[PDB]
């Protein structure tokens, strides 16, 4: 979607390994506030939104 | 210490910096004191 209507998509209700993203050669950055991207699988939340 | 690493890995050389090569095969200490330099080699490297 286009940045004047961006679009959030809920994650719920499932299981994330996140080094499968971070691990990625893909991402020219994957800045991270609160949390280190190393510590995400160790973790737990309510909801992810993308 | 010297090595060839590709341009973008060179972020894993540091203390506290995290990824792959920083995780298996060149690990600094967490408290490390000196210098890393580090420069592009294509002209050297390549083939």
């Amino acid at each position: 979607a286009s940045v004047y209507a961006w679009n959030r998509k809920r994650i719920s209700n499932c299981v994330a390994d996140y080094s499968v993203l971070y691990n990625s050669a893909s991402f020219s950055t994957f800045k991270c506030y609160g949390v280190s991207p190393t510590k995400l699988n160790d973790l737990c939340f309510t909801n992810v939104y993308a | 210490d010297s090595f060839v690493i590709r341009g973008d890995e060179v972020r894993q050389i540091a203390p506290g910096q995290t990824g792959k090569i920083a995780d298996y095969n060149y690990k600094l200490p967490d408290d490390f004191t000196g210098c890393v330099i580090a420069w592009n080699s294509n002209n050297l490297d390549s083939k």
